[PDB]
Protein backbone atom coordinates (compact mmCIF):
# COMPACT_ATOMS: atom_id res chain seq x y z
CA UNK A 1 0.00 0.00 0.00
CA UNK A 2 1.07 3.59 -0.51
CA UNK A 3 -0.40 6.66 1.07
CA UNK A 4 -2.37 9.11 -1.11
CA UNK A 5 0.68 11.42 -0.66
CA UNK A 6 3.90 10.77 1.15
CA UNK A 7 3.39 14.13 2.93
CA UNK A 8 -0.21 14.56 4.14
CA UNK A 9 -1.51 18.11 4.43
CA UNK A 10 -0.62 18.47 8.14
CA UNK A 11 2.96 17.48 7.47
CA UNK A 12 3.28 19.93 4.55
CA UNK A 13 1.55 22.55 6.69
CA UNK A 14 3.72 22.20 9.82
CA UNK A 15 6.84 22.16 7.62
CA UNK A 16 5.46 25.32 5.96
CA UNK A 17 6.45 23.82 2.59
CA UNK A 18 3.87 22.56 0.12
CA UNK A 19 6.60 21.10 -2.05
CA UNK A 20 8.15 18.55 0.38
CA UNK A 21 8.05 14.85 -0.52
CA UNK A 22 9.91 13.70 2.60
CA UNK A 23 10.81 14.76 6.12
CA UNK A 24 13.88 14.51 8.37
CA UNK A 25 14.82 14.94 12.01
CA UNK A 26 14.31 13.77 15.60
CA UNK A 27 17.41 11.58 15.92
CA UNK A 28 18.34 10.83 19.51
CA UNK A 29 14.89 11.67 20.92
CA UNK A 30 12.27 9.18 22.14
CA UNK A 31 8.50 9.72 21.69
CA UNK A 32 6.35 7.70 24.07
CA UNK A 33 2.99 7.07 22.40
CA UNK A 34 0.59 6.10 25.21
CA UNK A 35 -2.33 4.78 23.26
CA UNK A 36 -4.15 1.70 21.86
CA UNK A 37 -0.75 0.08 21.03
CA UNK A 38 1.25 0.43 17.80
CA UNK A 39 1.74 -1.93 14.85
CA UNK A 40 5.50 -1.49 15.08
CA UNK A 41 6.02 -3.81 12.04
CA UNK A 42 4.26 -1.41 9.69
CA UNK A 43 6.72 -0.73 6.84
CA UNK A 44 6.79 2.97 7.73
CA UNK A 45 7.46 2.29 11.42
CA UNK A 46 9.85 -0.63 11.16
CA UNK A 47 12.88 -0.41 13.40
CA UNK A 48 11.60 2.66 15.24
CA UNK A 49 10.22 0.91 18.32
CA UNK A 50 12.79 0.76 21.09
CA UNK A 51 10.20 -0.07 23.78
CA UNK A 52 6.95 -1.98 23.43
CA UNK A 53 4.99 -2.40 26.66
CA UNK A 54 1.38 -3.17 27.65
CA UNK A 55 -0.32 -1.77 30.76
CA UNK A 56 -3.79 -3.13 29.99
CA UNK A 57 -3.44 -6.86 30.87
CA UNK A 58 -4.07 -8.78 34.12
CA UNK A 59 -0.35 -8.48 34.69
CA UNK A 60 0.22 -4.70 35.25
CA UNK A 61 3.17 -4.61 32.80
CA UNK A 62 3.74 -6.94 29.90
CA UNK A 63 7.07 -6.08 28.32
CA UNK A 64 7.43 -6.90 24.65
CA UNK A 65 3.79 -6.55 23.78
CA UNK A 66 1.97 -3.42 22.56
CA UNK A 67 -0.45 -4.75 20.05
CA UNK A 68 -2.77 -2.33 18.24
CA UNK A 69 -6.14 -3.89 17.39
CA UNK A 70 -7.87 -0.52 16.90
CA UNK A 71 -5.72 1.67 14.59
CA UNK A 72 -5.68 4.90 16.58
CA UNK A 73 -2.28 4.30 18.27
CA UNK A 74 -0.68 3.27 14.96
CA UNK A 75 -2.11 6.35 13.27
CA UNK A 76 -0.82 8.67 16.02
CA UNK A 77 2.64 7.12 15.97
CA UNK A 78 2.87 7.56 12.15
CA UNK A 79 2.15 11.29 12.42
CA UNK A 80 4.97 11.56 14.94
CA UNK A 81 7.60 9.56 13.15
CA UNK A 82 6.68 7.47 10.07
CA UNK A 83 9.83 7.33 7.94
CA UNK A 84 8.61 6.40 4.40
CA UNK A 85 9.69 2.75 4.72
CA UNK A 86 12.88 0.96 3.72
CA UNK A 87 12.23 1.59 0.04
CA UNK A 88 11.22 5.26 0.60
CA UNK A 89 7.71 5.08 -0.84
CA UNK A 90 5.74 5.21 2.46
CA UNK A 91 4.22 8.01 4.51
CA UNK A 92 6.31 10.51 6.47
CA UNK A 93 5.67 11.91 9.97
CA UNK A 94 7.16 15.01 11.49
CA UNK A 95 10.30 13.48 13.05
CA UNK A 96 11.21 10.31 11.07
CA UNK A 97 14.56 9.79 12.88
CA UNK A 98 12.99 9.83 16.39
CA UNK A 99 12.55 6.52 18.19
CA UNK A 100 9.28 5.13 19.51
CA UNK A 101 8.29 3.90 22.94
CA UNK A 102 4.96 2.17 22.19
CA UNK A 103 3.02 1.93 25.49
CA UNK A 104 -0.44 0.35 25.28
CA UNK A 105 -2.73 2.00 27.88
CA UNK A 106 -6.08 1.84 26.05
CA UNK A 107 -7.90 -1.30 25.01
CA UNK A 108 -8.98 -2.37 21.57
CA UNK A 109 -12.11 -0.20 21.45
CA UNK A 110 -10.10 2.93 22.29
CA UNK A 111 -11.00 3.12 25.99
CA UNK A 112 -9.03 2.39 29.14
CA UNK A 113 -8.46 2.70 32.83
CA UNK A 114 -7.08 5.71 34.66
CA UNK A 115 -4.70 3.49 36.70
CA UNK A 116 -3.10 1.98 33.60
CA UNK A 117 -2.52 5.42 32.06
CA UNK A 118 -1.08 6.79 35.30
CA UNK A 119 1.18 3.74 35.69
CA UNK A 120 2.37 4.13 32.10
CA UNK A 121 3.23 7.89 32.55
CA UNK A 122 5.23 7.19 35.71
CA UNK A 123 6.99 4.32 33.95
CA UNK A 124 8.05 6.62 31.07
CA UNK A 125 9.55 9.04 33.65
CA UNK A 126 11.37 6.20 35.43
CA UNK A 127 12.71 4.85 32.12
CA UNK A 128 13.78 8.37 31.12
CA UNK A 129 15.66 8.98 34.34
CA UNK A 130 17.31 5.53 34.25
CA UNK A 131 18.43 5.70 30.59
CA UNK A 132 19.17 9.44 30.52
CA UNK A 133 16.90 9.72 27.48
CA UNK A 134 15.14 12.82 26.10
CA UNK A 135 11.50 11.80 25.96
CA UNK A 136 8.29 13.40 24.80
CA UNK A 137 5.01 11.76 25.89
CA UNK A 138 2.14 11.86 23.46
CA UNK A 139 -1.32 11.37 24.93
CA UNK A 140 -4.02 11.46 22.30
CA UNK A 141 -6.53 10.60 25.00
CA UNK A 142 -8.35 11.95 28.01
CA UNK A 143 -11.55 12.63 29.92
CA UNK A 144 -13.77 15.69 30.20
CA UNK A 145 -13.26 15.84 33.96
CA UNK A 146 -9.84 16.21 35.59
CA UNK A 147 -8.51 12.82 36.84
CA UNK A 148 -6.09 13.52 39.72
CA UNK A 149 -4.38 10.11 39.54
CA UNK A 150 -3.33 10.89 35.96
CA UNK A 151 -2.49 14.47 37.05
CA UNK A 152 -0.19 13.16 39.80
CA UNK A 153 1.60 11.00 37.16
CA UNK A 154 1.92 13.92 34.73
CA UNK A 155 3.52 16.09 37.48
CA UNK A 156 5.86 13.25 38.42
CA UNK A 157 6.98 12.91 34.79
CA UNK A 158 7.31 16.66 34.24
CA UNK A 159 9.39 16.79 37.43
CA UNK A 160 11.76 14.23 35.90
CA UNK A 161 12.33 16.25 32.65
CA UNK A 162 9.80 14.52 30.35
CA UNK A 163 7.74 16.79 28.04
CA UNK A 164 4.01 15.94 28.05
CA UNK A 165 1.90 16.73 24.99
CA UNK A 166 -1.83 15.93 25.14
CA UNK A 167 -5.02 16.41 23.18
CA UNK A 168 -7.27 19.35 24.15
CA UNK A 169 -10.42 17.25 23.62
CA UNK A 170 -13.21 17.27 21.02
CA UNK A 171 -15.97 18.93 23.08
CA UNK A 172 -16.14 22.25 21.15
CA UNK A 173 -17.09 24.77 20.06
CA UNK A 174 -18.50 25.80 23.43
CA UNK A 175 -16.15 27.66 25.77
CA UNK A 176 -14.31 25.96 28.66
CA UNK A 177 -14.80 22.44 27.33
CA UNK A 178 -11.05 21.56 27.47
CA UNK A 179 -10.39 18.08 28.93
CA UNK A 180 -7.59 16.32 30.77
CA UNK A 181 -4.75 15.64 30.91
CA UNK A 182 -4.44 18.34 28.22
CA UNK A 183 -5.89 20.96 30.60
CA UNK A 184 -3.22 20.33 33.28
CA UNK A 185 -0.70 23.08 33.90
CA UNK A 186 2.20 20.75 33.14
CA UNK A 187 0.81 19.25 29.91
CA UNK A 188 0.85 21.01 26.51
CA UNK A 189 -2.88 21.10 25.42
CA UNK A 190 -3.16 20.80 21.68
CA UNK A 191 -6.17 22.21 19.74
CA UNK A 192 -7.07 20.91 16.25
CA UNK A 193 -6.82 23.03 13.08
CA UNK A 194 -8.69 22.12 9.89
CA UNK A 195 -7.32 22.82 6.44
CA UNK A 196 -9.42 25.96 5.90
CA UNK A 197 -8.46 29.64 6.04
CA UNK A 198 -10.45 32.16 8.01
CA UNK A 199 -9.43 35.65 9.01
CA UNK A 200 -6.11 35.19 7.23
CA UNK A 201 -5.00 32.09 9.12
CA UNK A 202 -5.77 28.45 9.59
CA UNK A 203 -9.11 27.81 11.25
CA UNK A 204 -9.69 25.94 14.52
CA UNK A 205 -12.12 23.02 13.90
CA UNK A 206 -15.49 23.49 15.54
CA UNK A 207 -15.14 20.14 17.38
CA UNK A 208 -11.91 21.21 19.17
CA UNK A 209 -12.35 21.80 22.90
CA UNK A 210 -12.02 25.42 24.04
CA UNK A 211 -10.12 26.66 27.08
CA UNK A 212 -11.39 28.95 29.79
CA UNK A 213 -12.05 32.46 28.33
CA UNK A 214 -11.32 33.95 31.80
CA UNK A 215 -7.64 32.94 31.62
CA UNK A 216 -6.80 33.26 27.92
CA UNK A 217 -4.92 36.33 26.69
CA UNK A 218 -1.97 36.44 29.07
CA UNK A 219 0.45 34.05 27.28
CA UNK A 220 0.81 32.25 30.64
CA UNK A 221 -0.50 28.69 30.94
CA UNK A 222 -2.98 28.02 33.77
CA UNK A 223 -5.08 24.90 34.19
CA UNK A 224 -7.78 24.75 31.42
CA UNK A 225 -5.72 26.79 28.93
CA UNK A 226 -5.11 25.69 25.35
CA UNK A 227 -1.40 25.95 24.52
CA UNK A 228 -0.91 25.42 20.78
CA UNK A 229 -2.82 24.37 17.69
CA UNK A 230 -1.89 21.85 14.95
CA UNK A 231 -3.43 19.96 11.96
CA UNK A 232 -6.20 17.74 13.32
CA UNK A 233 -8.97 17.32 10.69
CA UNK A 234 -8.68 14.66 7.94
CA UNK A 235 -5.20 13.45 8.73
CA UNK A 236 -3.76 10.51 6.80
CA UNK A 237 -1.33 8.24 8.54
CA UNK A 238 -0.25 4.64 9.17
CA UNK A 239 -2.88 2.02 10.15
CA UNK A 240 -2.79 -1.13 12.22
CA UNK A 241 -3.61 -3.45 9.31
CA UNK A 242 -0.54 -2.23 7.35
CA UNK A 243 -1.99 0.42 5.06
CA UNK A 244 -3.15 3.99 5.78
CA UNK A 245 -6.24 5.70 7.06
CA UNK A 246 -7.65 9.19 7.38
CA UNK A 247 -9.13 10.18 10.72
CA UNK A 248 -9.75 13.44 12.69
CA UNK A 249 -9.54 14.83 16.20
CA UNK A 250 -7.32 16.57 18.71
CA UNK A 251 -5.79 13.06 18.74
CA UNK A 252 -4.26 13.82 15.31
CA UNK A 253 -3.14 17.39 16.25
CA UNK A 254 -1.24 16.18 19.35
CA UNK A 255 1.34 14.07 17.44
CA UNK A 256 2.12 16.92 15.03
CA UNK A 257 3.24 18.78 18.10
CA UNK A 258 4.98 15.79 19.77
CA UNK A 259 6.77 15.20 16.50
CA UNK A 260 7.72 18.86 16.09
CA UNK A 261 8.97 18.80 19.70
CA UNK A 262 11.23 15.78 18.89
CA UNK A 263 12.50 17.50 15.74
CA UNK A 264 13.37 20.68 17.67
CA UNK A 265 14.97 18.73 20.53
CA UNK A 266 17.15 16.65 18.20
CA UNK A 267 18.42 19.86 16.58
CA UNK A 268 19.46 21.24 19.99
CA UNK A 269 20.16 18.50 22.47
CA UNK A 270 21.38 21.04 25.08
CA UNK A 271 17.73 21.98 25.76
CA UNK A 272 15.75 20.79 28.73
CA UNK A 273 12.12 19.77 28.34
CA UNK A 274 10.88 23.13 29.70
CA UNK A 275 13.16 25.12 27.38
CA UNK A 276 11.74 22.93 24.54
CA UNK A 277 8.21 23.73 25.75
CA UNK A 278 9.05 27.43 25.88
CA UNK A 279 10.32 27.35 22.30
CA UNK A 280 7.09 25.59 21.18
CA UNK A 281 5.26 28.51 22.76
CA UNK A 282 7.63 31.07 21.08
CA UNK A 283 7.09 29.41 17.68
CA UNK A 284 3.32 29.31 18.23
CA UNK A 285 3.32 33.07 18.60
CA UNK A 286 4.94 33.49 15.19
CA UNK A 287 1.71 32.03 13.72
CA UNK A 288 -1.11 33.66 15.65
CA UNK A 289 -4.40 31.81 14.81
CA UNK A 290 -7.42 34.06 14.23
CA UNK A 291 -9.85 31.66 12.50
CA UNK A 292 -12.59 29.68 14.21
CA UNK A 293 -15.14 30.14 16.95
CA UNK A 294 -13.48 32.07 19.82
CA UNK A 295 -10.21 32.57 17.96
CA UNK A 296 -8.82 36.08 17.69
CA UNK A 297 -5.71 38.22 17.75
CA UNK A 298 -3.26 37.02 20.40
CA UNK A 299 -3.58 34.24 22.95
CA UNK A 300 -7.11 32.92 22.75
CA UNK A 301 -9.17 30.09 24.18
CA UNK A 302 -9.70 28.36 20.77
CA UNK A 303 -6.13 28.15 19.52
CA UNK A 304 -3.96 29.12 22.51
CA UNK A 305 -0.69 30.81 21.67
CA UNK A 306 -0.90 29.93 18.00
CA UNK A 307 0.46 27.39 15.58
CA UNK A 308 4.09 26.25 16.11
CA UNK A 309 5.83 25.24 12.90
CA UNK A 310 9.19 24.16 11.46
CA UNK A 311 9.52 27.66 10.03
CA UNK B 1 -26.01 20.02 13.49
CA UNK B 2 -27.03 18.90 17.01
CA UNK B 3 -23.67 18.12 18.64
CA UNK B 4 -24.57 17.96 22.34
CA UNK B 5 -27.48 16.95 24.55
CA UNK B 6 -26.91 18.63 27.91
CA UNK B 7 -30.50 17.99 28.92
CA UNK B 8 -29.78 14.24 29.01
CA UNK B 9 -27.47 14.43 32.08
CA UNK B 10 -29.17 12.42 34.86
CA UNK B 11 -31.55 10.60 32.46
CA UNK B 12 -31.50 6.87 31.86
CA UNK B 13 -29.40 5.38 29.08
CA UNK B 14 -32.56 4.14 27.38
CA UNK B 15 -34.04 7.63 27.32
CA UNK B 16 -30.76 9.15 26.18
CA UNK B 17 -30.57 6.75 23.27
CA UNK B 18 -34.12 7.62 22.12
CA UNK B 19 -33.43 11.33 22.27
CA UNK B 20 -30.09 11.12 20.49
CA UNK B 21 -31.44 8.90 17.70
CA UNK B 22 -34.31 11.34 17.11
CA UNK B 23 -31.65 13.91 16.05
CA UNK B 24 -29.05 11.54 14.75
CA UNK B 25 -30.62 8.31 13.50
CA UNK B 26 -27.38 6.74 12.23
CA UNK B 27 -25.54 7.43 15.51
CA UNK B 28 -23.24 4.70 16.68
CA UNK B 29 -23.92 4.84 20.45
CA UNK B 30 -21.21 3.42 22.78
CA UNK B 31 -21.91 3.11 26.55
CA UNK B 32 -18.97 3.42 28.94
CA UNK B 33 -18.64 3.73 32.69
CA UNK B 34 -18.14 7.20 34.17
CA UNK B 35 -14.38 7.92 34.48
CA UNK B 36 -13.34 5.81 31.50
CA UNK B 37 -10.41 7.33 29.61
CA UNK B 38 -10.89 7.56 25.85
CA UNK B 39 -9.12 8.37 22.59
CA UNK B 40 -9.52 11.90 21.29
CA UNK B 41 -10.49 10.81 17.80
CA UNK B 42 -13.41 12.82 16.46
CA UNK B 43 -15.81 10.33 14.88
CA UNK B 44 -18.75 12.18 13.44
CA UNK B 45 -21.11 9.17 13.46
CA UNK B 46 -20.40 8.28 17.11
CA UNK B 47 -22.04 9.32 20.38
CA UNK B 48 -20.42 8.05 23.60
CA UNK B 49 -22.58 7.84 26.70
CA UNK B 50 -20.82 7.81 30.06
CA UNK B 51 -22.95 6.27 32.79
CA UNK B 52 -23.10 5.78 36.51
CA UNK B 53 -23.89 2.53 38.28
CA UNK B 54 -27.63 3.17 37.88
CA UNK B 55 -27.22 3.58 34.05
CA UNK B 56 -27.92 7.29 34.32
CA UNK B 57 -26.02 9.75 32.15
CA UNK B 58 -23.01 11.15 34.04
CA UNK B 59 -21.87 13.91 31.64
CA UNK B 60 -23.15 15.87 28.61
CA UNK B 61 -23.37 13.54 25.64
CA UNK B 62 -21.63 14.88 22.50
CA UNK B 63 -21.04 13.85 18.93
CA UNK B 64 -17.56 12.48 18.22
CA1 LIG C 1 -3.51 31.85 30.56
CA1 LIG D 1 -5.02 33.91 18.34
NA1 LIG E 1 -2.25 22.17 29.76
Amino acid sequence: AVPSTQTPWGIKSIYNDQSITKTTGGSGIKVAVLDTGVYTSHLDLAGSAEQCKDFTQSNPLVDGSCTDRQGHGTHVAGTVLAHGGSNGQGVYGVAPQAKLWAYKVLGDNGSGYSDDIAAAIRHVADEASRTGSKVVINMSLGSSAKDSLIASAVDYAYGKGVLIVAAAGNSGSGSNTIGFPGGLVNAVAVAALENVQQNGTYRVADFSSRGNPATAGDYIIQERDIEVSAPGASVESTWYTGGYNTISGTSMATPHVAGLAAKIWSANTSLSHSQLRTELQNRAKVYDIKGGIGAGTGDDYASGFGYPRVK
Amino acid sequence: LKTEWPELVGKSVEEAKKVILQDKPEAQIIVLPVGTIVTMEYRIDRVRLFVDKLDNIAQVPRVG
